[PDB]
RNA sequence: UGUAUGGCAAGUCUAACCGGAGUAUCCGGGGAGGCACAGGGAAACCGACAUGGCCGCAGGGCUUGCCCGAGGGCCGCCGU
RNA sequence: UAUGCCAGCUGGUGGAUUGCUCGGCUCAGGCGCUGAUGAAGGACGUGCCAAGCUGCGAUAAGCUGUGGGGAGCCGCACGGAGGCGAAGAACCACAGAUUUCCGAAUGAGAAUCUCUAACAAUUGCUUCGCGCAAUGAGGAACCCCGAGAACUGAAACAUCUCAGUAUCGGGAGGAACAGAAAACGCAACGUGAUGUCGUUAGUAACCGCGAGUGAACGCGAUACAGCCCAAACCGAAGCCCUCACGGGCAAUGUGGUGUCAGGGCUACCUCUCAUCAGCCGACCGUCUUCACGAAGUCUCUUGGAAUAGAGCGUGAUACAGGGUGACAACCCCGUACUGAAGACCAGUACGCUGUGCGGUAGUGCCAGAGUAGCGGGGGUUGGAUAUCCCUCGCGAAUAACGCAGGCAUCGACUGCGAAGGCUAAACACAACCUGAGACCGAUAGUGAACAAGUAGUGUGAACGAACGCUGCAAAGUACCCUCAGAAGGGAGGCGAAAUAGAGCAUGAAAUCAGUUGGCGAUCGAGCGACAGGGCAUACAAGGUCCCUUGACGAAUGA
């Protein structure tokens, strides 16, 4: 069981949403997130930057770190970046957290999940 | 943010800006994590003689008496674990390490974590402390560091409506257990942190359950005794601002 | 030492002369205010009034200090035997109080009277 | 509670029969014994195998791929900014105790570089003159011939 | 050598030791060195996919079977 | 119902349990040699009465001085008799006196005694006389030099491993050892005495190439320090003893010079602040010890006793710890603050005296031999051709020479001068002092909280226990009756309590006496689980249960 309060409620509001919105994402990351550290997603940029698409929020369920070169102008949420990542995003569209995410789109449209 | 300063006489004095750290989200696990390492770290080696209860060159005799094959000296049974004055089979260890490491960045977050969580009067009164007030941290001016007699801290703290914590902390408990014999008799709840700048404070220092820190070297511990969060702490305007970049 | 057994150790094994402070009582508020001391090492002549024991509030003159197992004699705080015959009641002199002294000494007068020593 | 915690009672610990648990015979002998009898199962064939070079004639090179390099131009703004502009032996860590330093060319180029260093691979070259760039070598680079 | 939790992340951790101090705790300093960041070959020596194709789970999209499809799967190709 | 079974009750027995800690265990800081000026250890003595322990030594639990200390005292150990102390005792610090016998044990011998002036024995100096000196033995381990196993591991076993371990011989110090390159060899335009710590690294290397074994250079730190001879050239210019006189040593060389920034010699420039010898001589810090040191012993209630409850009040640079009739910052010792002394740092650092650093040119004047090196045989090591050492044999050069750089030879290149010597600091241990603890808490923890290395066992080497707790205060039980009675018993006295009455807090189980309930001398044995009856039951901590009838009514079902 997770020892971290934050995570703890992160994934609790992952839940509350999945259920009363409309959010299938929300429910699946909630239950990444439930499981084991070691499976959880350790995304560099150079991933971001091939899979994502302008205008659809790029969803890490896990961490995003500052390998590699990120051109796109896109919406990452995860529920951390490393101080260069969330650098790196910013200059070229925008970092967010995962618990902002969850309330400016409880339904979880227009989302891609990146691991 | 905002922390409000007040002069030696209870009254306002205008005002600084809370630092950053102040905002640090609440971690209670790693502020744990961090009080156990130093807990652990200042506990003292030790362990039975390790040639206790085999001293002697008591030998069993094996076979034909109708006894057990128990080595004996003179009679009686010695050296092995279930004999009385036997060695101890596995007894505590002089070898064994009993510290506690914790990386810099998983603890400087945590003093951080425990600097935040000083200010905010709920988690504060959770925690257990006595006062009536609503800003928190309790800010003052550097003159503080100027007073000599505990009785003036005392009235101080009686003006900024903080004295109630130092009434709770004014009760001794008698200790359960044998740790009475080793000098650990008593024990009182953790009042009122005082972080100063220069030097730490020697008018509030005796004041019951009162802990004194200088904001260079104030740790988690202070900043949150037994790794609970929320401490009814005292700034001064220069320890508040020194406070920040740690 | 902070430990219990090392405290308890150093105050039964204390030499002669350091047994001294084991038979001190407090003053009065008249002597205390004379002499700017709080309290002094009752000697055979004082008269100590008991604050504590059985017989609290008994007024006396010390008979007998025994700085051996630092108890004190005090005139009528007795017992009474099978036999009929009173034997005097040990005092500790923490539960006792210097109403008047014996300056009969001109050192112990000296030492009562300087401000850079006590007695 | 965890494993160990809860053998109290089990008399056997886990262990099985009692007659299990006793000396090195319940192991099969000390340490690595029997690696090429009884135990010889996943264990490395027993055997010489080769040579080495004494220890003072052997030599280390210091290593970056251009992609290292390339992904990092904008970031390097501390180094020479030309028509880039970059000497490898001033990026690589751990230049200093090595013999030296050899670009190697894994990834991509997606500037035109100027790079110098010790030593060049037929891929580093090929990608960094192939992506309007070109590649000096040091005077220690003079080793080829 | 696994695993659970936690920190930081193309990095990460300091060791002895040094300064401070509330003096075995603790705050600051210390990156020596280790592991990771390229491998293959006894050695000499050489030196790689920031993605080219197909399938497709979860998830997303649409005008509700049709698209996009991280991870995964099958291939290509690349270093020695 | 006899003998008896089960449970309980009263009282025993026993000593668990709970509480308590004068002892342990462990960590940390400091400090660290003793002895022929007879140690350490042992024997025997020594007190008014004295067996043990402690102390002391025929001046015998002590004698003297100075300082502190103080009205008390005459050790552990609270008795009786007595004595000492204001002529300042006790007690504490420093210094001194005394200090039996054996003991390295030294005149000779001996189970602690004896026989007739003694450094016995071995040495150095020497007035050649024991005249002046040295050695010996001890110490907790640490340290240095030698000798050197086996069980064991390899699933057998021989090389290997255990291990240069255990153990043995010799020896020093407060620390030892090492140490100013015939070094290193990130090969360099580089480093620069030595230990040690971290790392390099389980890397290189070894190995029935099995199991296993296992560095270094370097780097980061700690602490830092560098010098003296032999000889060349001088040639008595010298040293030791003695107050002196005088004696001894010394041409087989005392003394000057000099030591790879080579030096000497010759000729020169300039200069010294290097070095070496010697004088003076700490601050600070640290460990320990000491002086001083604030504030309640106020009310009521309970109690045998307030440190408790409630009420009122105070200090705090002091709310560490202890004591005191129950939980105490303010009753007593202490604690914070400030100050003092001793010890260690250290005869060190700084300062001073003296000396004189250095440079150019010329000069084949000097510069450590069974050595360097080779071979035979062994040990040792990671050392492999390339570790270190022993043994037998052989055996060089002379700086224009020589050694090293992990196979040999020759050449080049780079480094460096062996076969003479000294050297502070940083590091090990824990006897000794002090401090500390998520250690143990009397079958634990030391073998030892107690008479503890005690009692006791063994010819001896050696082996080796168990025993902690009256009470606030001894108030430790007067008087009387009984009795063979200082026993025991009865009655009685003390105390909150004697079921606190002496191995005396608490007082479990096994178990014993008496006794209550149930069963019981016609009856069958895993001793019970589950049902259901008899009999038994003060309160409390459980309050339900029975019968008529009625409602509901599954499967089943007349
Ligand atoms: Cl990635
Ligand atoms: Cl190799
Ligand atoms: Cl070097
Ligand atoms: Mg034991
Ligand atoms: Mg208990
Ligand atoms: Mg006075
Ligand atoms: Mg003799
Ligand atoms: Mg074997
Ligand atoms: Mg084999
Ligand atoms: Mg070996
Ligand atoms: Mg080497
Ligand atoms: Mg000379
Ligand atoms: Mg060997
Ligand atoms: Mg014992
Ligand atoms: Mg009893
Ligand atoms: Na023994
Ligand atoms: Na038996
Ligand atoms: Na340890
Ligand atoms: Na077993
Ligand atoms: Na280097
Ligand atoms: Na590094
Ligand atoms: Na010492
Ligand atoms: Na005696
Ligand atoms: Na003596
Ligand atoms: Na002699
Ligand atoms: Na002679
Ligand atoms: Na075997
Ligand atoms: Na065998
Ligand atoms: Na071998
Ligand atoms: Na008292
Ligand atoms: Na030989
Ligand atoms: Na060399
Ligand atoms: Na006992
Ligand atoms: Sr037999
Ligand atoms: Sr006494
Ligand atoms: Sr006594
Ligand atoms: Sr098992
Ligand atoms: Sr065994
Ligand atoms: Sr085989
Ligand atoms: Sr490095
Ligand atoms: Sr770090
Ligand atoms: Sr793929
Ligand atoms: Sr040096
Ligand atoms: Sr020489
Ligand atoms: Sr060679
Ligand atoms: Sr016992
Ligand atoms: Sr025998
Ligand atoms: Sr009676
Ligand atoms: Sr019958
Ligand atoms: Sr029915």
């Amino acid at each position: 069981s997770k020892t971290n309060p934050r995570l703890s409620s992160l994934i609790a509001d992952l839940k509350s949403a999945a259920r009363s919105s409309g959010g299938a994402v929300w429910g699946d990351v909630a239950e990444r997130l439930e499981k084991p550290r070691r499976t959880h997603a350790e995304v560099n940029l150079g991933r971001i930057e091939r899979y994502a698409q302008e205008d659809e929020t790029v969803v890490v369920p896990g961490k995003v770190l500052g390998s590699g070169v990120l051109q796109k102008d896109v919406t990452v949420a995860a529920v951390d970046f490393s101080g260069t990542a969330e650098t790196k995003i910013d200059q070229v569209g925008e970092a967010v957290s995962l618990e902002q995410a969850i309330e400016n789109n409880p339904e979880g449209s227009h989302v891609r999940v990146i691991r | 943010m905002q922390a409000t300063i007040y002069d030696l006489d209870g009254n306002t004095d205008g005002e600084v800006d809370l630092p950053d750290v102040f905002e640090t989200p609440v971690r209670s696990d790693l502020i744990g994590k961090a009080v156990r390492a130093a807990q652990a770290n200042r506990k003292q080696d030790y362990g039975s003689d390790e040639y206790a209860g085999l001293r002697t060159p008591a030998e069993s005799f094996g076979s034909g008496r109708g006894q057990a094959h128990v080595p004996k000296q003179d009679g009686r049974a010695r050296r092995v674990p279930q004999a009385v004055k036997g060695r101890s089979a596995h007894p505590p260890k002089t070898e064994k390490d009993r510290s506690l490491d914790l990386n810099d960045k998983e603890r400087q977050l945590a003093v951080r974590s425990a600097l935040a969580a000083t200010a905010d009067a709920d988690l504060v009164a959770d925690r257990g402390h006595e006062f009536d007030r609503d800003e928190v941290p309790v800010v003052v001016s550097d003159d503080f560091e100027d007073l000599v007699k505990t009785q003036e801290v005392v009235s101080l703290l009686e003006a900024l409506d903080v004295h109630a914590d130092i009434d709770r902390a004014d009760e001794t408990k008698i200790k359960a257990g044998q740790g009475s014999a080793r000098g650990r008799k008593y024990r009182r709840p953790a009042s009122i942190l005082f972080v100063t700048s220069d030097e730490p404070s020697t008018a509030a220092r005796n004041l019951a359950g009162a802990d004194v820190a200088t904001a260079s070297e104030v740790n988690t511990e202070d900043l949150a005794p037994g790794g609970a969060p929320g401490r009814l702490t005292v700034f001064t305007e220069s320890a508040l601002a020194e406070v920040a970049e740690r | 030492s902070k430990q219990p057994d090392k405290q308890r150790k150093s105050q039964r094994r204390a030499p002669l002369h350091e047994r001294h402070k084991q038979v001190r009582a407090t003053l009065s508020a008249d002597l205390r205010e004379e002499y700017g001391q709080r309290n002094v090492r009752v000697n055979a002549g004082d008269t100590v009034e008991v604050l504590r024991g059985d017989f609290a509030g008994e007024e006396g003159e010390v008979i007998n200090v025994d700085l051996d197992k630092a108890v004190i004699h005090v005139e009528d705080v007795t017992l009474e035997k099978t036999d009929g015959e009173e034997v005097p009641r040990p005092l500790d002199t923490s539960n006792v109080r210097v109403t008047d002294l014996d300056l009969e000494d001109e050192k112990r007068e000296a030492r009562l009277e300087s401000e850079d020593d006590s007695a | 509670t965890s494993k160990k915690k809860r053998q109290r009672g089990s008399r056997t610990h886990g262990g099985g029969s009692h007659k299990n648990r006793r000396g090195a015979g319940h192991r099969g002998g000390r340490g690595d014994a029997g690696r090429d009898k009884h135990e010889f199962h996943n264990h490395e064939p027993l055997g010489k195998s080769g040579f080495k070079r004494p220890q003072k004639v052997q030599e280390e090179a210091a290593t970056i791929d251009v992609r290292e390099i390339d992904e990092n131009v904008t970031l390097l703004a501390a180094d020479d900014v030309a028509e880039f502009r970059v000497d490898v032996r001033d990026v690589v860590e751990e230049a200093d105790d090595a013999d030296y330093v050899k670009v190697l060319g894994a990834g991509q180029v997606r500037h035109e570089l100027t790079l110098i260093a010790d030593d060049f691979s037929e891929g580093a070259r090929e990608k960094v003159e192939g992506a309007g760039g070109s590649v000096e070598l040091t005077d220690l680079g003079e080793e080829r011939q």
